[PDB]
RNA sequence: GAGCCUCGGUUGGCCUCGGAUAGCCGGUCCCCCGCGGGGUCCGGUGCGGAGAGCCCUUCGUCCCGGGAAACGGGGCGGCCGGAAAGGGGGCCGCCCUCUCGCCCGUCACGCACCGCACGUUCGUGGGGAACCUGGCGCUAAACCAUUCGUAGACGACCUGCU
RNA sequence: UGCGAGUGCCUAGUGGGCCACUUUUGGUAAGCAGAACUGGCGCUGCGGGAUGAACCGAACGCCGGGUUAAGGCGCCCGAUG
C-alpha cells in the first residue's frame, strides 16, 4: 500500500509531478536513491540555476532565511514542497506521507522499487540532449556524503547479487519441476491456457 | 532535413583483430590493445565481412548536428588502427634563444622536469598521460620524443609540455622560446 | 544491429487506431512519418496511416511499391501470412491476453481451483529437489 | 466473506479556482482512468464510512461507533477517471485524500 | 483566417447582367478552404485585385468541392506561394508529398506557420500542379524517390506513458 | 486472563539484481582463467523467466470413493546469515497427533432471522485508569539551600561538602 | 423593422472627474497638459488577466440540474493521465 520509487533515471520535475499528485490523494510514496535523479540541460546550466539559489538569502538575517539544503534527497524534497499547498493544514499532513531518502534504507533494501514511465530520461528526453545528475551536482554545492553513499550502495548492489543468484537457482528448480511432473498436471494446465494463461 | 541514411565503410587491414561490445569497440594487434567507448553518438556499429575485413557505421533520420558525428566515428577508428599498427611518434623540438632548456626523463618517460627555461629557478614537473612513453632523441642536440598508441593521450601530453614552457607578461612575438611540436609521425613507417 | 526495417512488403501489426489489432502490408513510404497502408486479406482498406500506431513484424512478401491491391493480395496468399501469423509466438500471447479479458466468473472459479492444485504440486516438487540438492551437496 | 465495494478516493469538491461548490464531490476510484470506461459506475451508491465518539444505532446489528453519509454517483468528470458524486449531506472536508466506499447494488448490467 | 483539414473548392462567379454588357464572362478559380461558406468569401477576396469586381456587384454562380482523382496514389506536388513577412512580401515555391492535393496545401499551411510564422490570413496560393519524380529541386522530397526503400525506426520512443503509471519493468524501446 | 474510556484511518500480501535504450533476458557450458568472468552455441525481444504480471483465496462440518503425499502439516533446545535508520529468516530432531488439511465426485446438517445500510481484516491496534492470578529482578536521580569564582546584570555556568 | 403614445406641475442631488479603441493640439517624452465620437470606472458586484479602477467576457432577488463566454486543462488548481 506504500509506493517505493527508484530515483535513478527520472527527471526532477516530472517525477515530482507524479509524486505530488499521488501524495494529495492519501497514499504514501517513498522516493529512494535520490542521487539518481537527473536534470535536463548541460551540467554547467543546472549548476548556475542552483548556485544563484544559494545567493537567495535575506541580508539582515540569513539564519531565518531560505534553508539551502545540500543533500539530493532534500533537494527533491524541496521541489515537492513548492508543488504542494504546504501553507495549509492539508499540505502539512501531505508531507508526512512523503518519505524521501538518499541511498537505500535497510527498511527498503528488500522491497521492490517502482518505476514511473512518465518521468524517465530515455522516454521523455531526446537522446541527443544533455542531462545532469543531481548526485554529482549536490556534491559540488556542499553535499559531503557521496563517497559514503557510493561505498554503501556498492555494498547494497553486491548483496542483492547473491539474492538474485539464489532467485535464479530457485527459478531453474521451478522450471525443472514441470519437466518431470507434466505427466500428472496435464489435466490442470490446459484449463489455464484455454483461458489465456501460460502462453 | 532529416536524411534517411548516411554511410561510410571503414577498411581495416588483416593484421588488426577488432571486436565490439555494442558500441564499445576494442582494437588490438601487434603493439597492444586499445579500448574506446563510442557511446553518446547515437549511431550503430556494424562489423561485417567475414574474417573482419571492414566496419560499417550508419545514421538514420538525423540532421546536420549528427551528420558531422558520422565521420568523426571513422576518424577516431583509423587513429586506433594507426596507433596499433604503427603507433604514434610525436617528436618534441625545443627552441631557445640564450638559455638552453635541459630536459631529462625520470622513471621511463612519465615524469619530465623542465629546468633552465629562460633561466627560471622554478623547475617544471609535468606528468605524462598513462601509456605514453617519453625519451630524448639522438643525432641532434636537443629534441624530446613521445611514444604511445592512443592519439589523444600522446598529443595531450605533448600539449602539456608545450603549455608548460610559456612566457609570462612579455612580448611573445619576440621571446620565441619554449618547446613546440616538430612532426607528427609513427613508430615505424611500414 | 537492426533486424526490422520499413520495407516495400513489410508485414506490420497495428497497435492502436481504427483498425487496431489487424495486419498490414506496406506498399510505399509516403513521408518520414507516413506510409501507404494496404489490408487485403485482413479486412482493412487502402489509406495512409502513420508509423506511430504500427508495430512491424519480420515477414517479407515481394511486390512493387505501387501494387494495385491485387498483386499484393496474390502475394499475401502465396506467402500464406494468415496461417504463418497464427503459428507465431507473438500472436499466441495476444489471443491469450484477450482470452483473459472474456474470462467470466464461472471460468475464473475453474482457473482459481486449478491454480491451487497446480501450484501445490510444483512447490512440493521444488522443495523435494531443494532438500535433494543438499543431499548431494555434502 | 470478502469485499463488496470498490476503492474510491475523495479528491475534493466541485470547484473552479477561486470558487468551490460544496454540494458536489469529486471521486477517484482506483482502477478506472478513462472516459469511456466510467459508464459502469454511473448511478452507483457511494458511502463515506467514518467513526465518531458517541454511540449510534445500526440497522441489523448492535449499536456501534461508526456513521456514514450516503451518496450517489451523478456523472463523469473530465476524461481521467474523475467522477462526480452527490451526497445527502456535504462532505466534512476532512475526508480529502481519504478512501470512501462506492457500492455496486444500484446495478444495471 | 483559421484552418483545419482543407478542401479544394471550384468556385465560379460573374457580374450582374448590366445593359452595357448583359453576358459577363464566367470566372473560375480553385479555392482551398475548410468549408464552402468561407470558400465563397475567399473567392471574392482573390478576385478583388485581378478585376474590378465586388461581392454586391457579383454573384456566386456555383461553388462545389472537387474530389481527388487518385486518393490512393502517392504524388509529388509543387506550390507557388506569396506570403507577408514582418518586412515586405516574398515569393515561395514549395514541394510536398501527400495523397491528396488539398492535403499538400494543408501540409503547406502548417509548415509555413512553423518555418516562418506566417499565419493563414497571409499566404496566397497561386498554383498547385502534379510533379513527376524528376524536376524536384529539394533533397527533402527527392530522398523518397527510390524503388528499394529500407529504413528502421531506431529510437522508437514509446508513448502511452500514463497507462499504468507505476510499473516495475524499465520499458524497452528497441523493436 | 475478562470487562471498560479515548484516537483515527483502515477492508490480502508481492521477501530486493545491476544496467543499456542505435539494445536485452536465460541456459548448457564441448573451450579457457580466479561458484564468478570471457568467447562460442541455443530460443524470445511490443517483453509471457510479461507489475498488460506473481502467490493465497475463508461458508463451515459430518461418511465413502477417485487424483496428490509417504521424504509432508503442526507441537522445544543448539548452530548461522543482518548495522546506512540492523530480519517474528534457514538447518538438526524429539517422549506427542494424521492420511483431516489442498484437487475431482455421493451424502446430509448448520436461525432458511420471511428483499432493504454502515457487513467482512491489519485488531491481543496506540494512550490513561484501576481491578486479577502466578513467577523473576530492583534500589535511585534531579532541583532548591550552602560553598566555590576558571563564571556572572538576574537567571545561567565551573566546583566542594562523614 | 420594432415599440401602447402624448402632455402638465413641483422637485432633491450635481456643476473638482478619470480611463480606453480611433482622430488629434503643445511638448523629446511622460501614469504630462488640452480637444471629438463611443464605451466603461465613478455608481459595479462575478469568471478570467497570479495580484489590480478603466483590459476580455458578462452585468447581480434566494436555490437545484444542464450548458457555455473570456480564459484555460504537469502540480499548487477544476480539467488533455
Amino acid at each position: 500500500q506504500v509506493l517505493v520509487l527508484d530515483g535513478r533515471g527520472h527527471l526532477l520535475g516530472r517525477l515530482a509531478a507524479i509524486v505530488a499528485k499521488q501524495v494529495l490523494l492519501g497514499r504514501k510514496v517513498v522516493v529512494v536513491r535520490c542521487e539518481g535523479i537527473n536534470i535536463s540541460g548541460n551540467f554547467y546550466r543546472n549548476k548556475l540555476k542552483y548556485l544563484a539559489f544559494l545567493r537567495k538569502r535575506m541580508n539582515t538575517n540569513p539564519s531565518r532565511g531560505p534553508y539551502h539544503f545540500r543533500a539530493p534527497s532534500r533537494i527533491f524534497w524541496r521541489t515537492v514542497r513548492g508543488m504542494l499547498p504546504h501553507k495549509t493544514k492539508r499540505g502539512q499532513a501531505a508531507l508526512d506521507r512523503l518519505k524521501v531518502f538518499d541511498g537505500i534504507p535497510p527498511p527498503y533494501d528488500k522491497k521492490k522499487r517502482m518505476v514511473v514511465p512518465a518521468a524517465l530520461k530515455v522516454v521523455r528526453l531526446k537522446p541527443t540532449r544533455k542531462f545532469a545528475y543531481l548526485g554529482r551536482l549536490a556534491h559540488e554545492v556542499g553535499w559531503k556524503y557521496q563517497a559514503v553513499t557510493a561505498t554503501l550502495e556498492e555494498k547494497r548492489k553486491e548483496k542483492a547479487k547473491i539474492h538474485y543468484r539464489k532467485k535464479k537457482q530457485l527459478m531453474r528448480l521451478r522450471k525443472q519441476a514441470e519437466k518431470n511432473v507434466e505427466k500428472k498436471i496435464d489435466r490442470f494446465t490446459e484449463v489455464l491456457k484455454t483461458h489465456g494463461f501460460l502462453v | 532535413m532529416k536524411t534517411i541514411l548516411s554511410n561510410q565503410t571503414v577498411d581495416i587491414p588483416e593484421n588488426v583483430d577488432i571486436s565490439l561490445k555494442g558500441r564499445t569497440v576494442i582494437v588490438k594487434g601487434p603493439r597492444g590493445t586499445l579500448r574506446r567507448d563510442f557511446n553518446h553518438i547515437n549511431v550503430e556499429l556494424s562489423l561485417l565481412g567475414k574474417k573482419k575485413k571492414r566496419l560499417r557505421v550508419d545514421k538514420w533520420w538525423g540532421n546536420r548536428k549528427e551528420l558531422a558525428t558520422v565521420r568523426t566515428i571513422c576518424s577516431h577508428v583509423q587513429n586506433m588502427i594507426k596507433g596499433v599498427t604503427l603507433g604514434f611518434r610525436y617528436k618534441m623540438r625545443s627552441v631557445y634563444a640564450h638559455f638552453p632548456i635541459n630536459v631529462v626523463i625520470q622513471e621511463n618517460g612519465s615524469l619530465v622536469e623542465i629546468r633552465n627555461f629562460l633561466g627560471e629557478k622554478y623547475i617544471r614537473r609535468v606528468r605524462m598521460r598513462p601509456g605514453v612513453a617519453c625519451s630524448v632523441s639522438q643525432a641532434q642536440k636537443d629534441e624530446l620524443v613521445l611514444e604511445g598508441n592512443d592519439i589523444e593521450l600522446v598529443s595531450n601530453s605533448a600539449a602539456l609540455i608545450q603549455q608548460a614552457t610559456t612566457v609570462k607578461n612579455k612580448d611573445i612575438r619576440k621571446f620565441l622560446d619554449g618547446i613546440y611540436v616538430s612532426e607528427k609521425g609513427t613508430v615505424q613507417q611500414a | 544491429v537492426f533486424r526490422r526495417f520499413v520495407e516495400v512488403g513489410r508485414v506490420a501489426y497495428v497497435s492502436f487506431g481504427p483498425h487496431a489489432g489487424k495486419l498490414v502490408a506496406i506498399v510505399d513510404v509516403i513521408d518520414q512519418n507516413r506510409a501507404l497502408v494496404d489490408g487485403p486479406c485482413t479486412r482493412v482498406r487502402r489509406q495512409a496511416m502513420p508509423f506511430k500506431c504500427m508495430q512491424l513484424t519480420d515477414f517479407i512478401l515481394k511486390f512493387p511499391h505501387s501494387a494495385r491491391q491485387k498483386y499484393v493480395r496474390k502475394a499475401w496468399e502465396k506467402a500464406d501470412i494468415n496461417t504463418k501469423w497464427a503459428a507465431t509466438r507473438w500472436a499466441k500471447k495476444i489471443e491469450a491476453r484477450e482470452r483473459k479479458a472474456k474470462m467470466t466468473d464461472f471460468d475464473r472459479y475453474k482457473v482459481m481451483k486449478a491454480k491451487k492444485m497446480r501450484n501445490r504440486i510444483i512447490k512440493n516438487e521444488v522443495k523435494k529437489l531443494q532438500r535433494a540438492a543438499l543431499l548431494k551437496a555434502s | 466473506s470478502g469485499r463488496l465495494w470498490c476503492k474510491a478516493i475523495f479528491a475534493g469538491y466541485k470547484r473552479g479556482l477561486r470558487n468551490q461548490r460544496e454540494h458536489t464531490a469529486l471521486l477517484k476510484i482506483e482502477g478506472v482512468y478513462a472516459r469511456d470506461e466510467t459508464e459502469f459506475y454511473l448511478g452507483k451508491r457511494c458511502a463515506y464510512v467514518y467513526k465518531a465518539k458517541n454511540n449510534t444505532v445500526t440497522p441489523g446489528g448492535k449499536p456501534n461507533k461508526t456513521r456514514v453519509i450516503w451518496g450517489k454517483v451523478t456523472r463523469a468528470h473530465g476524461n481521467s477517471g474523475m467522477v462526480r458524486a452527490k451526497f445527502r449531506s456535504n462532505l466534512p472536508a476532512k475526508a480529502i485524500g481519504h478512501r470512501i466506499r462506492v457500492m455496486l447494488y444500484p446495478s444495471r448490467i | 483566417k483559421a484552418s483545419g483539414t482543407l478542401r479544394e473548392y471550384k468556385v465560379v462567379g460573374r457580374c450582374l447582367p448590366t445593359p452595357k454588357c448583359r453576358t459577363p464572362p464566367l470566372y473560375r478559380m480553385r479555392i482551398f478552404a475548410p468549408n464552402h461558406v468561407v470558400a465563397k468569401s475567399r473567392f471574392w477576396y482573390f478576385v478583388s485585385q485581378l478585376k474590378k469586381m465586388k461581392k454586391s456587384s457579383g454573384e456566386i454562380v456555383y461553388c462545389g468541392q472537387v474530389f481527388e482523382k487518385s486518393p490512393l496514389r502517392v504524388k509529388n506536388f509543387g506550390i507557388w506561394l506569396r506570403y507577408d513577412s514582418r518586412s515586405g512580401t516574398h515569393n515561395m515555391y514549395r514541394e510536398y508529398r501527400d495523397l491528396t492535393t488539398a492535403g499538400a496545401v494543408t501540409q503547406c499551411y502548417r509548415d509555413m506557420g512553423a518555418r516562418h510564422r506566417a499565419r493563414a490570413h497571409s499566404i496566397q496560393i497561386m498554383k498547385v500542379e502534379e510533379i513527376a519524380a524528376s524536376k524536384c529541386r529539394r533533397p527533402a522530397v527527392k530522398q523518397f524517390h527510390d524503388s528499394k526503400i529500407k529504413f528502421p525506426l531506431p529510437h522508437r520512443v514509446l508513448r502511452r506513458q500514463h497507462k499504468p503509471r507505476f510499473t516495475t519493468k524499465r520499458p524497452n524501446t528497441f523493436f
